[PDB]
């Protein structure tokens, strides 16, 4: 893509789009598939420790930003763009899962019920790092609680997975760009 | 409803009615005596430093535009044409000297006034009275120490005098300790609660910590973790409580400079907030030293809230009487090294941002009691805020304000609702000086 | 609107002003006048047989909790914290000797009493009054033969004098049959009609039913299944219609023990009702044996609605005035066989259900006649309820109440608005008597 | 708010009070004294040419159903069933000679006559008196050249009259041109807008079209190109502005009669209108006839707009205060080439329909300018429509109406809101008139 | 997964998710996905008739679920957990097809409109039934009628199927546990 | 399918899923798959003239209609059922694309955030021209601007894809017909 004439293109989603139509592997979006499907019914189900130990490397970045709205002309305002709704370790997923898991988060009674739909899966290895897969996907997650609330989210994941224990293709990088910048959902207490 | 006559806050503000929290024509009533009437938070000079930065902010409902003037100023407009009333703004920050309205192109200056419009002498000639269609401007814009308040009303008190017996507590970690920065952006989420429920939290709830955020306390390993499921009391002497004569209140737990952060952070503060107290010993005295590096729970009236160290700040915009739209900053000490602003940013929003764990507890605790001011069989029952009544002191040697020298009671809310009750009867500033006379005096009595 | 004067109900029941459907401020008149004044269905005996067992229901927009005793009593309680007005159980059906507030954590009996407070001694020392913070109780609650109705309005009639002459007509099954048992937990549904709407159907509309319900009648099989499509009139004395002083009231078609249950559950069921009545045909008289296995369509004012022998129960829970929320349960008769109790339960639940095939043939029908009545040609229009008129009587021999010999009629339309329309306009209990003293006589003029 | 007294348009038309945009109790106001009151826009001829073809439509938040009568009149009705207020017709259009309620069944002829009810005989006997309980009527439907308006009140001007001076500006394309067909259906869309924002819009602003259509006047190639970004102004009399007695109004851009239409339809457009206006000119003058070929961008008050030649049409149907919805149809010369039709209905689809990038423009102006008109502070502000004051003429030897001899200024909008504010502040259509006496002369001052 | 553990997980959701994460088989995900789009295509243009000859068993159970919301804590209250939204043998589903297609059913007039998106396909046969395919998807099903009402579900889908009649793989059952316990979509009369 | 047997089926509905039940070529259901993918990344990033210069065809029908509503029983109204929401050329739609680019969109400031979800592939070749190449599926398209206005569309996609410069497939025809009658997103003003 060039970008100076698809003028509403970033630097960033360009970079990304171009590693996708290079070398396609059928069996390389099957596996992705797969990982992200059992990962989604691993957190459906709420059960996290398993998602930490299955699905989760020790270096992970679990990040999820919100980005101020700026003018698309804009070119001399020069403060922090974004905020990180999530920007978290292990051991800071690992507090979330424990948060989770108390039997004092009342919140989480009676308890919550979730539905992800995973769709849109594109898988690339790295360049450089021939054990580094690139998956790209979208998530709707609908959360529905306490009779009448139901909460729905949209989203785009870009990871990075790599094979870790056991040889067990694991998230060492989640980043998405949150597309409502004020969210309508009372918190955004899920995990895309 | 008579809202010189309604009995909505009790004397002493020991109680309120339910309705309150529910009641969409008081929501209204309140945006004349509360939003159009009070100090609200608008920015801080870190986001908006240099002349032509702006940013949108709301104020009630209304939403303006905050601008950094070419002599170092701040002026504030409403984000409205004057034309036909499109909105000008459509971004929430950036940097220009002027805003163009997108319907028939009219060009307003960073100073609010109409410096342009399309095809003027053609159309108009010299009919056009530009001098008279400037942006509606707010009347007043004033700093604490780099925070940005804007007010509607002419005749409010100076933002100095509006903080009272609040400001001698804010002053060490807000002036003294060198200056303090906003990180932006906001986290921006809407919750189901009226703006009254986070505020009252805020401002004076100690109460709830160890129960609401007993999974958080548990969680986290933050250093008020001994509170988690009710497992302990803070001893005595752990804190105290505060209010003033226009509403601002706050809690005091003292030492306690790592606040809500998990133990990834709270060494690394300890020692530098420690560090920092020692040097200000020698300036304003040990005991203000000490409150700089204490944790306050504050609300600045009617809806401006902060916990300092944990480095929480928060706006409450309502919306409607069950609708508020949360937004989340961190503060952190100018001199700090950036990677530790950088940790600090991201752990106020990890805790209370959007995803905030501990803000998360506070959901349906505020969503609920809010909702329930709708019920027909609770629009007409009391809320309690009578912990601590009859223990609270006014003009200590020490302590300034209406204090309750205890870290958990409603001494607080008291003050809050006592002001909140004064401006809904009240048509204006003088009526409410009127109606406060005494306000300390039946804060303490009993 | 001035509700002393306004007729939004002629003489005799004979017609309503649309409005009664759309009108928000006549729906808050309502809370008042209908809701907290009159007995609402909250829940049945074999949904909380043991002590500390317990449900949440509304009340109107209110939620209660409703608990076994230790005594064996049930008491039922507002669903509202009585410190900050949080909402206590989030849950709808459990088992506890208590309910601890999620906030402060404040902790109520099964009894409602104020049993404990976090930290009492060292914070309220003795001076909070637990005695008088117990939770905001139901006054009235009373049972008709295990199904037990709430009432906030300590002035009313006890509820089976409130049942009227309808309690004769709900005593064979009720009674009779050894006794019935409510089978959750319940479907619930939001629909966007007038809770009027769906109440009106269910006391008195057996018109609708071969056309509205022609597709589940075709498709179903059930013994009612001659009318699909206006195919056939059921034959003289294939039925009655009934109402009441307080407003209950229904439609009885002799003999349809099996309702609207398809093909497959129809031989058991009429060789069941067959000999049950054959047994109490010695005990209560021929008739009233007869009662027992014809299907009756009954609305207890105000929005409690049944089929009998169908088995449908349900309640339409006022949300605004074009929102209801729907809760329908089975209802089984204890003796039969477990078996065909879960059989006949999924089949109310197929029928009349969430998914319901016959319920959601009503959804266009209720749902628009209620948002019509927002609209601005429509308010003062005049909704017709005059089939019938004129051939009503009172007081006869065989059976009570005021009744319409014949299974097609607006009878009991009439009823159920004679008394909204005497609720409305009227202050107390003492008013709505005053009003309703010359009841019958009204419903059988010309 | 007092009706009769509050000033919501000032002398002359010269500004608004913002709120009239936001304020729902108004919203309500203009049920009665603006959508009951005035001609509103049903159909054409061509949807429904036959007898028995229907079709529904809203007027105001109500709906009717609009019929070919057997004698080829057209007779409209609520769309309401008189039995219990159960909706009528569920599509949008078709073909029939009656309507059945599918709650009990009631049949209404295409007259809106009560024909049938079900088991007539043996339920109501000869009690029930059909004739007094046919569908509510619309009092008054007449017809411009095909174009079928209806109007709820029996005193309303013929609708001729009621166009006023506007008539004479339209006659040329509907009349004199051989007529016009509508072509269905339309786009259907909801905005968050007032129906007056869109409204004010067509009736008479060319000053936005540069700016807020610059990329849709750059990407398209339209004839109007030339205003992109404001980069040029148009030459003085490239047109004029008029309004009218009864609120309508319109701009006339001379000779654009390919309009928005995107380049490839240009030249086959241009040719069509040169080749009628020519032969135009002998029979009712050049100047008639070339109006007929000019852009006329025009509100028929108050809420059907049109752009001829571009052929858009538009019904800005109420919901609430900040809520439209968006009905948009094309039309086309009766004459032109089938193929040609098809492609200018796509086109008028294309710049202005459901995606129409031209009305995508649009958005953001009229609904951040409807909804600011609920924000406390701008509330009692001014909308300025002073644009060419004192310029306006009455009575010219050639144009008829109030006219202001310039292409791009705000006389529509000040002759829009004097009629707006005449109907809001009477009662009837006797005290419009007398409101009006001087229409002409409040117009031209200065 | 170790429920002791894993706090919010039950023992049905731990049960599943074991019997995908063993023999994992690429080619019956994709005869599973095939099976679930076209009887989707089918039910989404109103083919009912169609949808029972070609992908409903003889034996099918077709079954929704709503769950009475209950404490995380509970232990002593021990009555009927769930209501039957649906619990539908193949004569039962017949009555439905009838009720849908029948000219008399007012509220198909103007003719309903419906989108499903089907997400997430596992796909693992049964260990003690060589024949019996177990598959889990999930559903978003977009309802729209009237001009404007507008309905959009929600769900995890517990499938068996079972080849039948010439060899086609039809549904022998359907288990859905409604993760919204207060509908807000006027009724449940979809077929999930 | 026997519509005088399944009532409620159009022609046009029971002819589309005649194509699909038969030829079942699982490669091409991957390789419609991949085109899809790709072609809602492109459009999710606002990359319209990549776009149109890789996914569009130079002879495309992008048409997407709002069908009136009519009785089920209605036999005699013969009037236009449909309107055009979109029916562009491949000009037309460089006009669609250059007003998305233009810097005076001011609609378009602060930036928009799309993201598209596709399901529900079926893919199929033409029987007559085996080089036109059917592809089915459904898409939820989610956009998202200025803070807190958040529209979700949802459609089934008829299109043809063929072989165009490069040998690259391309789209030659897509067809929606709309399932919302009155939209409730403020306008179309996106791709489906
Ligand atoms: O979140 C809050 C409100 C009051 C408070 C006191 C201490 C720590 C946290 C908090
Ligand atoms: O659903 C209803 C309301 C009245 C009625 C009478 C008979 C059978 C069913 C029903
Ligand atoms: O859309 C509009 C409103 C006024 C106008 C004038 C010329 C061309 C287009 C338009
Ligand atoms: S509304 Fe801003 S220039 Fe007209
Ligand atoms: S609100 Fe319940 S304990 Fe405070
Ligand atoms: S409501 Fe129309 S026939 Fe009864
Ligand atoms: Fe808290
Ligand atoms: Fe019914
Ligand atoms: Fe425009």
């Amino acid at each position: 893509i060039n970008i100076q004439e698809d003028k509403l293109v970033s630097a960033h989603d360009a970079e990304e789009i171009l590693r996708f139509f290079n070398c396609h592997d059928s069996a390389l979006q099957q596996e992705a598939t797969t990982l992200l499907t059992q990962e989604a019914h691993l957190l459906d189900i709420q059960a996290y420790r398993a998602w930490l130990e299955h699905c989760v490397g020790s270096e992970v970045q679990y990040q999820v930003i919100s980005r101020e709205l700026r003018a698309a002309s804009e070119r001399r305002y020069k403060l922090n763009e974004a905020m990180n709704v999530y920007n978290e370790n292990f051991q800071q997923l690992k507090v979330r899962v424990e948060h989770q898991l108390d039997p004092q988060n009342w919140g989480n009674s009676p308890k919550l019920r979730f539905t992800r739909f995973i769709t849109n899966v594109q898988a690339a290895m790295d360049v450089n790092d021939k054990e580094l897969l690139h998956i790209r996907s979208n998530v709707i997650l609908h959360r529905a609680r306490r009779g009448n609330q139901v909460d729905v989210f949209y989203a785009a994941r870009e990871d990075k997975w790599k094979r870790g224990e056991g040889g067990v293709r694991k998230l060492v990088q989640r980043f998405v760009d949150y597309p409502e910048r004020i969210l309508q959902t009372h918190n955004l207490m899920v995990f895309l | 409803m008579n809202y010189n006559n309604k009995i909505l806050v009790s004397e002493s503000g020991l109680s309120q009615k339910h309705l309150i929290h529910g009641d969409e024509e008081l929501f209204q009533h309140e945006l004349k005596t509360i939003f159009a009437r009070n100090w609200l938070f608008l920015t801080h000079d870190s986001l908006i430093p240099a002349p032509g930065d702006y940013v949108t902010a709301k104020m009630g409902i209304d939403e303006v535009i905050v601008s950094r003037q070419n002599d170092g100023s701040i002026r504030a407009f409403l984000n409205v044409c004057r034309h036909r009333g499109k909105t000008l703004v459509s971004v929430e920050a950036g940097n220009a000297k002027g805003f163009v309205c997108s319907y028939h192109g009219w060009g307003f200056g960073s100073n609010g006034e109409l410096q342009s419009v399309p095809f003027e002498k053609d159309l108009y000639g010299e009919s056009l009275n530009k001098k008279c269609l400037g942006l509606k401007e707010v009347a007043r814009v004033e700093s604490f120490h780099g925070f940005i308040y804007g007010c509607f009303d002419q005749e409010a008190p100076p933002l100095m005098d509006y903080l009272g017996d609040a400001a001698w507590y804010l002053e060490p970690m807000f002036k003294h300790s060198g200056g303090l920065e906003l990180v932006g952006p906001p986290g921006k989420v809407v919750i189901k609660a009226n703006w009254k429920a986070p505020a009252e939290n805020f401002v004076g709830d100690a109460y709830h910590v160890g129960w609401t955020h007993a999974s958080s306390l548990r969680s986290g390993e933050s250093i008020f973790s001994s509170l988690a499921g009710n497992a302990a009391l803070p001893p005595e002497g752990a804190g105290l409580q505060m209010t003033s004569k226009y509403g601002s209140g706050m809690g005091v737990l003292w030492d306690g400079y790592s606040g809500v952060h998990s133990a990834d952070l709270v060494p690394e503060l300890m020692a530098f907030g420690g560090a920092k107290q020692e040097r200000l010993n020698k300036e304003i005295g040990d005991v203000r030293a000490r409150i700089y590096r204490s944790h306050l729970n504050c609300t600045v009236f009617p809806n401006n809230s902060m916990l300092t160290c944990s480095g929480v700040f928060k706006v409450w915009n309502p919306i409607d009487a069950n609708t508020t739209e949360v937004w989340t900053y961190a503060i952190v000490e100018k001199d700090m090294p950036e990677d530790l602003k950088r940790r600090l940013a991201d752990s106020v929003q990890r805790t209370f941002g959007p995803a905030g764990f501990w803000e998360s507890d506070d959901n349906d605790n505020m969503e609920t009691a809010s909702q329930n001011g709708k019920k027909y069989q609770s629009r007409d029952s009391d809320l309690l805020s009578n912990l601590g009544f009859g223990e609270d002191v006014y003009g200590d040697a020490v302590y300034p304000g209406v204090v309750g020298k205890s870290a958990i009671g409603e001494t607080s809310y008291r003050g809050f609702y006592r002001a909140y009750q004064a401006h809904v009867s009240s048509s204006n500033w003088a009526e409410f000086e009127h109606a406060s006379s005494t306000w300390h005096t039946e804060l303490t009595k009993t």
